[PDB]
């Protein structure tokens, strides 16, 4: 054993061990002797920063120490329901947005590929018998959950036909949930999504217009009883959920 | 720095529009094939794609058959609304049994009911004719109370009694 | 290099390295040379103790080594549906309970803030045309998922009105799932929750009364056909799901 | 202190510290001084290999280093809906498949217990009024999510009866999602599942037969209007989702 | 130690009750604003909140209009249940075209069915009048077979033949 | 090596079949209690389990009551399909008012429509009788145009006018 070799070995050991301590952002105390099991609780249980993105377009700031995102879940926008004229036929509810989730996706430190969430389908309630708007698509890291299609305008005594829900495109996610398709109209319920549930139409003569419960849901379409003119519920925009381990604040 | 206005064209139809900063890479964000193309800010959802041009949405087709169907259906359930199905059955039984006997032997109330049914059918036929002769006017004023004229007091009397 | 300085340094290193070994509860073997890669497989993949709480009120025992709870998911109770009288109109199904889930929530070692799960809405089946009870709310760590409101009793030839689902209150969770609202009654389907699906009414003359499938669901409400007296299905209580890393038994 | 005692101590220290380096599969660089925080990112956030199994029967290859599977989620197959005759009554949609998910399940290195996913219930559309097939059950590690029962065939002026959804059997999962039961038929919607949503019937005279949206869903059952002969949508097969930490490729 | 019986008052109305040990902290569990207040054990779900008093649920409103609507709807579909719509159409066409010819030339079965329709109308009118004269009694015994008297043998005969 | 064909028998009924390699352990895969038993390849879904034997699915029960119900329902909505409810009411009111006056004073169109309704009721009665007398034939050819004979020109004319 060389006089310098063992010194180099112990220096390497002491530089290896502590790098974890500030790896998760802790002081190199020489008395505690545990240090959160060497920052291990903080690096596995703690530091699990979760970010919810709802802006229509923006750049996610990835911290320097982050190299892999895990459990990126996204949901496309939802489509509004169709309007109902002053007749008897029901309106077709808009289809809910699709969604996907991925795991262990790799991201370089620095700025992120810009997320874009899908805006909710606005109600085309400016006139009777108008098909509602279609919700926008949600795209991130080359994977897109397309927004659900809108409802369908309905004339007298002719109920509309069902509309397609969302889909998934781009790099294939490990798991994808196609969005609930909007219904033909007699049931009229709007389609659900990953984070939402199929909402039903509300029978009223004032156009109460119950929207979809949560993100990605589709409007339940309009209805007409006793001269009612309910335009149909509005959809809900999609969100992006990401999780990563980092000592920095989210 | 300016924001591009992209639109996702499917089968010559715009189904979704977005406004994104120009520095983005559409391929690196939406995957290999996306269908997003640059469009002028005037482009809205539900627009034609004819050549290198975003044509506006074509106007809805005007169907005379749809007009007639709506006119008839609007006046279809109205007969069952003003007079219920059970009330219709009551009136029909009354008139049938009253006609089953000789007019001389008919009771005064039977004759009154027969007359009331006479003006009732006259009003119904007038309403039907006016509704049918409305496609050329497309249900515009004179409409409503003019499409459906006020029934006589006999009509409301028979509606109330049966 | 002092004669005692290097001795202290190596003592610190050898006391640092093993603290992980019993940190996840393993023997300090000096022959294995791996020791679960420093107990890492054991306290990252293993030790993931999951606890499901269903008692109406109790104190969750937090192990001493536990300092951070991750993925606390809670669902409020569901509400039963209204009864149906011997007429022709339809009862309104009860609304499903809301829910939420949180990540990286901090908890001091010792006892926990008492969880209280929401009891399922009991059926108000004592007679015809009575609205069912509303499910209880589920509260933990300052966050509450309110129970869905009960159904509505129905009279003859007049269908009831829809009822609101649950909501979320307290400290804002990262992901909140508003409960599926109960329907006006012609569809009559009961509201769903995070873990439940929207259940539909069962047409029968004996009152089979199919309840909500799983936790947080809402009863599908009663119905009448051929002189039937279906009271409407009962709701389902909510549960609390927590996960944490600990060498101790759950 | 013995002359060989400290040498043995430092040898043990260096062995313990560098075992982790190839624990995540990295070279023992003497210059990095961090080794990706001892590769603990790649050992907790990285190496999170997710496997989706859809084959009807096969052996999951468990890598040598894997000893603990976490978050094994399975969904049983869905049942197709019943056909509709050319009368007036409605068919009953098939019941959705159940599902479950377990955490921290222990698996010995080597081969795995053969997963078997449930094939989707094929449509018994060879004739009118025939009940659809029932989807298969999904079994793994002693836990089974039974497939939802099929729909019911319908004759003239007599709507069918609802069918039970899937269940869960074997070793009790700590979270189980009973499948959405197929409906009696007037609504007709097929039951949903963990990853699917209740899909509705589509009014058409061509038998478009909209199937369930995603895995575990049940067919929306046949329908009949204007002499139509819609047999009812087909169900969707179930999948198994597993996750584990391993330096090897999935 | 005792257990408090809290209730969540919303708009002066109790929507949920719980029983928790008194050592808990409502703020630390339900968050900053909860609406939970201590209530006596007698308090149930769905209770009025007048002042610092827990009033019991008010009795349901008695609507005579609802009584009449239920009475009529109960007797509304009964005419279509005892006699189907197709049977109704059969009887109406038969009686109408039988009345279209002179009573002298009417076949003996035509007179028989005319009479049978006469007692059928009498029975229907009696049932309707009795149903009207029931709001003051609120559908209590005499009820049912007394609200709906047994139709004559002619009624069942015409129901069976058509 | 061969593949065992297992079936999950519930209450003597096969509800699900699988084909798995024989080296598997059913207990170690499906849990402690499964209900899976070895079955021959000919066994299909929906089969009886009579003792140690897989009986084929029993044939569906033949209900004459169901046959009659289907025959009537098929011919039930047909009257409303050929002649709508509004057209039915129109013809009924017209015939009731025409019969209300003496046959001598009846306008020529009044006797024309009376005769037309006569053939209409004859056709309807014939169709109903033929439909009723079909359970012994179970709706086989002669069927359809023979079950529902072509209505006369008077029928289509009265459908056209109202």
């Amino acid at each position: 054993l060389d006089v310098e070799l063992d010194n180099w070995l112990m220096w390497w050991l002491t530089g290896q061990v502590d790098g974890v301590i500030e790896g998760a952002g802790l002081t190199t105390d020489d008395t505690d002797l545990a240090r959160l099991y060497k920052a291990i609780q903080s690096m596995t249980s703690g530091n699990l920063r979760t970010v919810v993105l709802t802006a229509a377009s923006g750049n996610l700031p990835i911290p320097s120490d982050v190299s892999v995102l895990n459990w990126v879940r996204a949901v496309g926008g939802g489509g509004a329901g169709g309007n109902s004229n002053t007749g008897n036929s029901k309106a077709s509810g808009g289809g809910g947005g699709a969604g996907f989730d991925r795991f262990n996706v790799a991201v370089t430190p620095g700025s992120n590929v810009p997320y874009t969430v899908g805006a909710a389908g606005a109600v085309n309630g400016l006139g009777a018998g108008y098909n509602g708007g279609a919700g926008g698509s949600t795209a991130i890291l080359g994977t897109t959950a397309g927004g659900g299609a809108g409802g369908l305008g309905v004339n007298n005594n002719a109920t509309a036909v069902q509309v397609n829900g969302g889909t998934t495109s781009g790099t294939t996610p490990e798991i994808s949930y196609p969005g609930g398709l909007g219904t033909e109209g007699i049931v009229g319920t709007g389609g659900g999504s990953v984070l939402s549930q199929p909402t039903q139409r509300a029978f009223t003569n004032a156009g109460n217009n119950n929207p979809a419960n949560s993100w990605g849901g589709g409007g339940p379409g309009g209805s007409d009883f006793g001269g009612a003119w309910q335009p149909g519920g509005v959809g809900k925009q999609g969100i992006i959920i990401v999780q990563y381990f980092s000592r920095f604040a989210p | 720095m300016t924001d591009k206005h992209y639109a996702r064209v499917v089968d010559g139809l715009v189904v979704e529009t977005k406004t994104l900063p120009a520095d983005f890479n559409l391929d690196d964000l939406f995957g290999p094939d996306h269908g997003w193309v640059e469009a002028p800010l005037e482009v809205e959802q539900g627009w034609r794609k004819v050549g290198a041009k975003f044509a506006p949405a074509p106007p809805p087709e005007r169907d005379p058959a749809s007009i007639l169907a709506g006119l008839k259906a609007e006046a279809s359930r109205h007969i069952f609304a003003t007079i219920s199905a059970t009330a219709q059955s009551n009136l029909l039984l009354a008139v049938g049994l009253a006609s089953a006997k000789a007019p001389s032997a008919r009771t005064p109330e039977e004759r009154d009911l027969l007359n009331v049914a006479d003006e009732g059918r006259a009003w119904i036929d007038a309403v039907r004719a006016r509704v049918h002769a409305l496609a050329e006017h497309d249900g515009v004023t004179p409409k409503g109370e003019d499409r459906w004229p006020a029934p006589s007091e006999a009509v409301l009397e028979m509606a109330a009694k049966f």
